[PDB]
Parts: structure tokens; C-alpha cells; sequence
């Protein structure tokens, strides 16, 4: 498990090894709270904000080269663990390939 | 010295929480019906097998190369037409991940031939593969959490029985597939959920 | 004149407290279940034998070269997962120590092949040996006090029966083995203990 | 049974015959009260005080040549019988080889 530091900027990495070495162009990359609210969404390289909850609306950033969510302006309430989920979109069916759970203490 | 599987008995008093199956369906099931689920167990040539008939579905789930046999199952219906399945074997005598093969067939509503047959990886530790195959178009999504660290609180264990579950993250495994354009939604609401223990074995 | 063993009858009204077995287990048994223990007795070729199925264990304990046959057994579960076994034969017609062989197999939890097979001496008088063998890894410790001078006070004898126990220290025998790094701990807490008489014979 | 004398120093002997003639280097030699509290502990020739009860803490001595516990500064409460237990430590399993029961009147 990976934790983050105090109220400046939290880093939430998925740490995908990418063993099959597929591209991000067909990959669904997203994060989620312990109370099971979606943080950010990536569908095919474009961020989608419809499933993002209003309490995390317009307050998170995504970096594709480092595969990391940057969580700005931390509050006292968000001390729970955050899990990032990586699905592989196929027209036959959407396959979850990677999940990881990290922590956040401020 | 080699640990072996205990000999089969009529009633099993020690249960190990092995799996957490939340297969979703696009048809309506309103509530958990008492005495609906019927379970048939098998252990032939070191492969556990369970067949679950209930709530319009047959679940033929088998585990390869194990010293565990399925001894119990509890089925419940959550909100948004979600079918939670809890599975219990004897005991964990090994600390390795096991290969899983689950066949989900529709016996009501959208019956049909095989729509899906694939290998679902471990979401965590990438150490095993689930051979999933779905005989029907009636399944929204599949979520199988092998060896969970937490029991669902709405499941009331019997008084004369004993329950053990995994406490280490290293033995957790997650398999998931969705066939509709929604993130997750295999997970339940767990606000009003009730469980029924399957009939046979 | 030679004293002989009495002929077998359906119900035995005179009981002799012969042994005090406190086999410990690393799995949980919460309380004594009424009607759980099942005992099968045998006396073939001057060797007493008792098979005790209950609380996840089978106890095949035999005594060599005796004029006693096992007529009763009472089983109870103490604290810290301790299984106390009280054994009763007909009568003591000899003042010599007898060789003891006990097989303890696990029918639940940690079943497996033989982990232990040894000769446990008398702790006192060094006059006999117990051939112990354990089919499983589910046993914490074994304590067998042959011919005890004191009955456990929590065991309530039946009203129409009669109980006799040893009163001399010279006929006491103690065998013990532990498999964990604790001194003793075969002995029970005897604060809240209840006993159940086994079913058959 | 062996008893001891009044309030000067009590001697508690195990009286091991040692018929197999094994050494004390692999032998667990210890004493215990009638209310089943450990008096002294010897593991492999070193005294261990973790299992020793606090009422007998720092008040007993051991002699290896005579295999005897010396019980100093006797009190009125300790008039019960004391039993000494001798286990034989083996990596397969710890075997109790000898026990004996003695008495104490002051």
C-alpha cells in the first residue's frame, strides 16, 4: 500500500506494469473512494465527468505519462483509502485487468 | 507430512469464506426468496465444483488443483437486480492462488447460446485466470472476489457453525467483467439485503 | 483362583475412572454439545479398545494385556479450545501398570497424515509406555492421566450408577506431549466446564 | 512424597534418576504450585522468567548439580503441595518424561 503526505497535493499512482504492453487508446483508467464514488474517469484518453461525484467535481487532475492522479486542495474529510481500477475495453465485453488500493493521510 | 482434505461428512460445521459473486441481471428479481437456491457440490480429481440453481441462473463454478471442497452457499438479491452469491469451502491448506472457471447460464428470461468465453485476470497480483463463459444474454456484469477480507454484514451465520475468512491482502483476488457502458456497478447497495442458505449438501 | 473380567452386558452399573485425556486443539470449539460424542468399545484378545468420534476428533485408544473393558466415556470442552475426555472401565483386578496406545486423528480442520508417532513414558514410576500417534496437525497437546486420584467436580455421575476411582498414588500414571512453546497448558481452567456422556454402548 | 521444614529455606528436589543419561542441555526442568502457577523455568540451561508468576517473582533459586529448587523466605500462605515437571525438548515435539509431587509444611 502507498500513502501520501499532508495538505499540499496528493499523488495517487496506479503503477501499471503493462506486461502485455497495450496502448492507453483502448484502456479505461479511473479512481474511486472507499465509499465507492468515482474520482476521475478516462474512457479512451478523454476525461469524462458524468460519473464523477459532485464532491470531487473540478478538483482533480490526471497525468498520462506517470499514470497518476493529482489530488489538489486536500481536506480533513478525505482520509480514507482510495483504489484505482483499470479496465480493458473490448467490444465483446469490458475486462477489468488491474486494480490497486492506496491510502491517504493528511 | 502433507495436509490433506478432510473426509466428506453430511453436515459441515466449519466454513471458509472463499468467494463473493455479484452477478448482475437485466431482468427483475424483487427480493430474496427463502428456499430458492439449490446447490450441488463435487470434488473429483482435486477440482472443487459447485452448481447453483436459483433466481433464474445456473452457476457452474469450479476451482482447479485445490484441497478445498464447496460446502455451503448463500444467495441474496440486492437492489438494481443484483444477485450476490457467497461461497464457503472447508479450509485453506495452501497459500497459492487457484485457477477459477465459472459458467453462468440463464434458465429464465434471455436464454441462449454462449455469448462470452474469456480469461479474466487477477486485478491484484496477476497470478491466476478465470475461465468465464456465459450461456445467455441475461447477465449485466460479473464480479468475483476470491478470498475476501470482509464478510457482508447482512449475512447472519448459523449459531452452531463456525466461519473463517481471509485476513491477508496477499490472498485476495478480483475478477470483473461488464457488458454495459457503466463503470463498476457490479457492486451492490448493501442497504437492504437478505441472504438465504441453499438447500442441498 | 483367578479373577476374571465380568461377562458383557447391555448396561454397566459399576464404573471405574481409568483415564483423564485433555487433548488440546488449535481450532475453536465453543461449548459442549449434548449428544455429540459417539463411543465404540471392544475387548478382543485381552486388549481393551475405545473409539471416540466427537468435536472434530477420533480417539482410538487401546490398553494392552488387561482384564478391563471400556464401558463409558464423557467428553467436554473447556476454555482455550481444550477437549477433556473421561474414561470408565469395569474394575481394577490387577495392581500393575498397563501399556497404552492412543491414535488421535483429525476428522475436521487440519486433517492429514501422521505427524507424530512416539513412546511417551510414565512421568511417575517409569513403568510403562504410551504409543501415541497423531493423524493430523490439529492437536496442540496431549495429557493422559491414567488412574487419577481425583474426579473432576464438574462431571455429574448418573443416579442409578456407581463410580469408583483410584485412591493410591502408586497406581497413577501421567503421559504428556506438547507441540507448541508453552509449559504445560494441557491442563484445563475447570471454571466453566460441562460433560456429556457418549452415545453408544 | 517429600516434605520440607520451617521458615528458613525449603528444598524441592526433582530426584531424576536419568536412566537414559541425557544431558541438561536439552531438558526443560521446572516446578509448579498446586494452584498451577509456574515456580521456576529452565529452557536449555537458562532460567526464563516470563511464565513465572509475580507472586513467586525473584524469590526462588535453582541448583543444577543437585537438581533442586531452593525456596527462600517462606510464608504462611504456601503450605500446599508442589510438583516438579521435567520435559524432554525434541524438535518433533516436547515430551514430558518425569513428574514428581512433593509437599511443604512450615
Amino acid at each position: 500500500k502507498i500513502q501520501a503526505y499532508f495538505n499540499e497535493t496528493a499523488d495517487l499512482p496506479c503503477q501499471f506494469a503493462n506486461s502485455q504492453n497495450q496502448s492507453l487508446s483502448e484502456l479505461v483508467v479511473f479512481w474511486q473512494d472507499q465509499e465507492n464514488l468515482v474520482l476521475n474517469e478516462v474512457y479512451l484518453g478523454k476525461e469524462k465527468f458524468d460519473s464523477v461525484h459532485s464532491k470531487y467535481m473540478g478538483r482533480t487532475s490526471f497525468d498520462s505519462d506517470s499514470w497518476t492522479l493529482r489530488l489538489h486542495n486536500l481536506q480533513i474529510k478525505d482520509k480514507g483509502l482510495y483504489q484505482c481500477i483499470i479496465h480493458h475495453k473490448k467490444p465483446t465485453g469490458m475486462i477489468r485487468i488491474h486494480q490497486m488500493n492506496s491510502e491517504l493521510s493528511v | 507430512y502433507k495436509n490433506t482434505i478432510c473426509p466428506p461428512r453430511q453436515d459441515y460445521r466449519y466454513w471458509y469464506f472463499v468467494a463473493e459473486l455479484t452477478i448482475g441481471v437485466n431482468y427483475d428479481i424483487n427480493s430474496t426468496i427463502i428456499g430458492e437456491c439449490h446447490m450441488s457440490e463435487s470434488y473429483i480429481d482435486r477440482n472443487a465444483n459447485i452448481v447453483l440453481t436459483g433466481y433464474g441462473l445456473k452457476i457452474n463454478m469450479t476451482i482447479m488443483d485445490t484441497d478445498q471442497r464447496f460446502v455451503a452457499a448463500a444467495e441474496g438479491v440486492g437492489k438494481d437486480n443484483k444477485l450476490s452469491v457467497l461461497l464457503f469451502t472447508t479450509q485453506r491448506l495452501d497459500k497459492v492462488h487457484h485457477n477459477i472457471s465459472v459458467t453462468i447460464t440463464c434458465m429464465e428470461m434471455n436464454c441462449g447460446t454462449t455469448k462470452y468465453n474469456s480469461d479474466l485476470p487477477e486485478s491484484i497480483h496477476k497470478s491466476s485466470s478465470c475461465d468465464i463463459t456465459i450461456n445467455g444474454s441475461c447477465v449485466t456484469c460479473v464480479n468475483l472476489e476470491t478470498d475476501p477480507t470482509k464478510i457482508n454484514p447482512h449475512y447472519l451465520h448459523p449459531k452452531n457453525k463456525y466461519l473463517y475468512h481471509n485476513s491477508e491482502y496477499s490472498m485476495r483476488g478480483s475478477y470483473g467483467v461488464t457488458f454495459i457502458d457503466e463503470l463498476n456497478q457490479c457492486l451492490l447497495d448493501i442497504k437492504e439485503l437478505s441472504y438465504d442458505i441453499c438447500y442441498r449438501e
